[PDB]
């Protein structure tokens, strides 16, 4: 019995499972069809995919998972894939979107490093990439869910988007996993779709999306301390930005959010604290550090703490 | 259901505890320190004695029978150590381990704060959120049981939620009110 007959079995299994055990055997053709031997992956993909349609929440999960994969080995298979995606962002459960938003988050600069590299480019492939930026582009909208949750994946996706679009510089901080990652910089200024310009304002415009997100006066504990998080890493990897993070930090400072209960107000100002101290480490702070100081201070932090962290 | 951390520094009493409550009552659940040592009282407050993370439950056993087989059996530890034995070999750092949690929870504030400072210092490569919970328990026998009991509550009450980030918020504030305890709560990122 070869891979091929030994998927033809577990998918007849699977499709006759009755609950979430059947990931299980799932799993294993997804093993099998991606890593073992990927010449059988166009042949079994449609029906690997009609799983989207499963009424179990783990079902649906485990297939996003399986596009994020199918994607990262074969970059093409977006060209299909990705209505199903934008479908299974919508889903009417929640487990499902945050699912979506985390795949997307790997699959956006995936699918740009793919733009990027190709020398010619079919109108299909335009349209494809079309329909990556405008789910990109939904997923900031969802910044406005009325579930906390989705809120916060969402600002995780709007924090790579920032990174994504826009240039390492010198003075860049990256992190070693995220090395080989696209990033503006390496844009041609030139290429024939990929517009470097169209591209650095979107950026922009996300970064100015999270801004207005941070000054809700009803945002929420675990929502600020992510979105100031964002700002931490977004200011250090991309320090162009450092003079719109400390005025975030300072526009906080200033304005607490009322709706915070008391020991929300502790537990975001633990982090603001732990933000700041980040950022004052960063070379490109230099300008803002008594600004920095004096919000380090007001917050109670000690001198032997602040002066650790120094660049 | 809920894949639950609990965490202390040295691994022993209070992080034990709730390891123990849980793990009986059908929790998925692992237990952590965070401080450079272990220690375990000693014959002084100021002279506790101390541990790497490597050694055995066991072990700690007999080099403190080594020491005052008496002093240990009237101060409890014996016990403690013989009853974690039964649950796991040794002691666990937290900042060496792998695995993924829904929930990580701190019994002192100064734990919190470590796994805090651990996790956002992690090669971050999948934005999936952890979620973070303070309560502060002496280190005693008395509220470290006391305290299990709270943070047992508290998971169950967790589990029955339909949406565990929407509304974990509102489940911990209304337990500082019944409880009088204040739970820090924050998210860090896988």
């Amino acid at each position: 019995m070869t891979t091929s007959e030994r998927v033809v079995d577990l998918l007849n299994q699977a499709a006759l499972i009755t609950n979430d055990s059947k990931i299980t055997v799932l799993k294993q053709v997804q093993e099998l069809i991606i890593n073992k031997d990927p010449t059988l992956l166009d042949n079994f993909l449609d029906e690997i995919i009609a799983f989207q349609a499963d009424k179990s929440i783990e079902v649906r999960k485990f297939v996003i998972g399986f596009i994020e994969e199918a994607c990262k080995r074969d970059i093409e298979l977006l060209l299909k894939l990705i209505a199903n995606l934008n479908m299974l962002l919508r889903d009417e459960n929640v487990n499902v979107v945050k699912k979506a938003i985390l795949t997307m988050t790997q699959l956006y600069k995936v699918a740009l490093q793919w733009m990027v590299k190709s020398r010619v480019i079919s109108e299909l492939q335009e349209a494809c990439w079309d329909m990556v930026s405008a789910m990109a582009g939904d997923i900031i909208l969802l910044l406005d869910s009325d579930n906390d949750g989705i809120r916060t994946h969402a600002i995780k996706f709007v924090e790579g988007l920032i990174v994504t679009l826009s240039p390492r510089m010198a003075d860049s901080e990256i992190p070693r996993r995220q090395e080989h990652d696209i990033s503006l910089d390496r844009i041609p200024r030139d290429h024939p779709y990929i517009q470097y310009n169209v591209l650095w304002e979107e950026g922009k415009a996300a970064l100015e999306q999270l801004l207005k997100f941070m000054v809700h006066p009803a945002i929420s504990s675990i929502n600020l301390t992510t979105a100031l998080g964002s700002l931490a890493n977004i200011a250090r990897q991309r320090p162009m930005f450092m003079s719109e993070v400390i005025q975030a930090y300072e526009t906080l400072h200033a304005n607490l959010p009322p709706t915070l209960a008391k020991s929300q107000v502790s537990s975001v100002r633990k982090n603001l604290k732990l933000h700041l101290l980040s950022v004052l480490k960063h070379p490109a702070s230099l300008e803002f550090q008594a600004q920095i100081t004096t919000l380090l201070v007001d917050l109670g932090t000690p001198q032997a703490e602040i002066a650790r962290n120094m660049p | 259901p809920l894949r639950v951390a609990v965490v202390c520094s040295s691994n022993q009493n209070r992080s034990m505890e709730a390891h123990n409550i849980l793990s009986k009552r059908g929790f998925s659940v692992r237990s952590f320190g965070t401080g450079t040592h272990v220690k375990l009282p000693g014959p002084a407050p100021d002279k506790p004695n101390v541990y790497d993370f490597k050694t055995t439950y066991d072990q700690m056993y007999n080099d403190l029978l080594r020491k005052d087989k008496e002093l240990y059996t009237q101060n409890g530890i014996l016990h403690m150590l013989d009853r974690n034995k039964r649950i796991k070999p040794r002691p666990e750092r937290f900042q060496n381990c792998k695995d993924l949690f829904d929930l990580i929870l701190t019994c002192e504030e100064r734990v919190y704060d470590q796994v805090v400072e651990d996790l956002n210092s992690r090669e971050q490569e999948t934005c999936q959120p952890v979620h973070v919970v303070n309560v502060d328990i002496q280190d005693n026998h008395e509220e470290a049981t006391l305290g299990a009991f709270l943070i047992c509550e508290l998971c169950q009450c967790i589990q029955h939620t339909e949406d565990m980030e929407n509304e974990i918020d509102e489940l911990l504030q209304e337990f500082e009110e019944k409880s009088g305890r204040t739970f820090l709560h924050t998210v860090c990122f896988y």
